[PDB]
């Protein structure tokens, strides 16, 4: 599997922008673009040698961790630190078998009891995405937390909080230029800050938006999708045009006519 | 799962100056004119359109029909069966164009006045030819962020980039224009289609093709007619100039609508 690497060490707005550009490039094949937005590969019929990409994060402390993302949805399914590998509890027979092909080297493979969804993760963290800060600092801390869970010096609440950070600054970033910019802003000014309502909303609506756009009538939606602004106020989207500069990746929903 | 099943949404069609595609005086006799008209908050069928799968746009059961296949003829409402089959056919493009595939003429509003009759003109990607299927009558107000994290700002007749102080708020209209929130009858304009014309802020009056833009997926703001993109001259915010320029994709051509 391909390997993109990013270090928070000399982390810069450019290095971060290249990193994400690299992740989006490895997720899609350019074969399927609708209304100018790339679509992710169809899960059914995809060989396991093109099923995952490996992101390797490293920080100042010289600690390193490797996240594994499922290409069909940009989902962080697990990771490797040192000689061990941890996976989120798969939620269907197929996925369970698929992950088997990741990190075949490692001597110790553990599968968490919980899933990687936000709900479950927020619960375990004892925090809501609205209270967990994002930024380069938080990314460094998350990498450390992630690394030491293998040695035994990281509590579960902290592990979960670390996952919520990586998933957002990497997966959600690849999915939305809007969110990538948000992260770029934090790095630019050395800010540590929880995501705004608009970010949380875009995250929770990816699936819905992917569907609305793909099964739309010439860009027109059959049902409006409701989104939030930074200040929290709502607004409805009825057409695909306004989304074109916001969504970078879409999960496959159906085939084109 | 299955092949994508497209629907048939009932929606309004907003265009020039935020006005709506309207069936004149709510009457539906064959031939009655289609016009621009202040959008209404209610359920009068004369302002609601159904995008049928067969490529016809219908209001209250009738078809949006073109009088002929020549620049200048008007658009009318008409019985879908009685009318010339491919005169009721249209395609709604992602870049806000509604085209009659047959004559290649576009739905247009050669006037921004309330009550103007719709016609089909030659496609030149003008603001007088931009539309949007939406129940959303108001324009989208945002902050456009660019090079070095700076914001797009307007100070009367000119526009440049500067540090973001939370007017730098812009309204994105259905007709494809980008207007400064404080003076909504002013457009982000570009005099020519030449490789360096300095983008300015003039009145939306002419609704020219140099006043229509589109935010692409790659983070650029494209001028549909010229093929050029907003560019911060020589990556130098100091020069205080935004120009039209061919696409290369460096940081000085990338923008983001921060809402
Ligand atoms: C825009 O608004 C109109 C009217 O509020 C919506 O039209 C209704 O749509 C439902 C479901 O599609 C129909 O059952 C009703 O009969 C329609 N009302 C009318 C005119 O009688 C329309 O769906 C809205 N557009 C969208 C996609 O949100
Ligand atoms: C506006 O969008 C339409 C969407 O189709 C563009 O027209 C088509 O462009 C594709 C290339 O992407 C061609 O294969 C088609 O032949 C074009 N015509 C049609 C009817 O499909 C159009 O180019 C866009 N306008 C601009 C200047 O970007
Ligand atoms: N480990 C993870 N990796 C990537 N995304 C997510 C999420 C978010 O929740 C969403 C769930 O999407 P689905 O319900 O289609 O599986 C993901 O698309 C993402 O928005 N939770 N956990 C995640
Ligand atoms: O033509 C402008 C405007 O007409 C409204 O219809 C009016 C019509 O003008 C009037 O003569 C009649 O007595 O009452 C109608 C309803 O108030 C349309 O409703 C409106 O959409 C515009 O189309
Ligand atoms: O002509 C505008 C053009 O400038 C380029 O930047 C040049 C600039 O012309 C000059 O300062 C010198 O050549 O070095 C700069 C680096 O290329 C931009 O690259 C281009 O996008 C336009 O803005």
């Amino acid at each position: 599997y391909p390997i993109i690497n990013f270090t928070t060490a000399g982390a810069t707005v450019q290095s971060y922008t290249n990193f994400i550009r690299a992740v989006r490039g490895r997720l899609t094949t350019g074969a399927d673009v609708r209304h100018e937005i790339p679509v992710l590969p169809n899960r059914v019929g995809l060989p396991i040698n093109q099923r995952f990409i490996l992101v390797e994060l490293s920080n100042h402390a010289e600690l390193s961790v490797t996240l594994a993302l499922d290409v069909t949805n940009a989902y962080v399914v697990g990771y490797r630190a040192g000689n061990s590998a941890y996976f989120f509890h798969p939620d269907n027979q197929e996925d369970a078998e698929a992950i088997t092909h990741l990190f075949t080297d490692v001597q110790n493979r553990y599968t968490f009891a919980f899933g990687g969804n936000y709900d479950r993760l927020e619960q375990l963290a004892g925090n809501l995405r609205e209270n967990i800060e994002l930024g380069n600092g938080p990314l460094e801390e998350a990498i450390s937390a992630l690394y030491y869970y293998s040695t035994g010096g990281t509590q579960l609440p902290t592990l979960a909080r670390s996952f919520i950070i990586c998933i957002q600054m990497i997966s959600e970033a690849a999915r939305f230029q809007y969110i990538e910019g948000e992260m770029r802003t934090r790095i630019r000014y050395n800010r540590r800050s929880a995501p705004d309502p608009s970010v949380i909303t875009l995250e929770n609506s990816w699936g819905r938006l992917s569907t609305a756009i793909q099964e739309s009538n010439q860009g027109a939606f059959a049902s409006p999708i409701q989104l939030q602004r930074r200040n929290g106020s709502k607004f409805s989207v009825y057409d695909v045009s306004i989304l074109i500069p916001i969504i970078a990746l879409m999960v496959y929903r159906c085939a084109p006519p | 799962a299955d092949v994508c099943m497209d629907p048939e949404p009932i929606v309004r069609i907003v265009g020039r100056n935020g006005l709506c595609v309207d069936v004149r005086d709510g009457r539906f006799h064959n031939g009655n004119a289609i016009q621009l008209w202040p959008c209404k908050s209610n359920t009068d069928a004369n302002q609601l359109w159904t995008l049928k799968r067969d490529n016809t746009i219908r209001s209250n059961g009738k078809c949006l029909t073109t009088y002929g296949y020549s620049p200048g003829v008007y658009v009318m409402i008409y019985d879908c069966n009685t009318a010339a089959t491919d005169a009721t056919r249209w395609q709604i493009w992602d870049n806000g164009t509604i085209i009659n595939p047959r004559s290649s003429l576009v739905l247009a509003a050669t006037s921004g006045n309330s009550g103007t009759t719709l016609t089909v003109q030659t496609n030149i990607y003008a603001v007088s030819q931009g539309w949007l299927p939406t129940n959303n009558t108001q324009p989208f107000v945002t902050t456009i962020v660019g090079l070095y994290g700076l914001c797009l700002q307007a100070n009367s007749g000119q526009v440049w980039i500067e540090d973001c102080s939370s007017e730098q708020q812009w309204a994105l209209y259905a007709d494809g224009s980008i207007r400064p929130q404080q003076n909504r009858d002013n457009c982000l304009t570009s005099d020519s289609n030449i490789r360096e014309t300095v983008v300015k802020i003039l009145s939306c009056g002419p609704a020219s093709s140099g006043q229509r833009w589109m935010f692409k997926n790659d983070g650029t703001i494209l001028n549909l007619y010229s093929g050029l993109v907003l560019d911060v001259r020589a990556s130098d915010p100091s020069l205080k100039q935004i120009i039209l320029y061919p696409l290369h994709g460096d940081p000085n051509q990338i923008w983001l609508p921060l809402f």
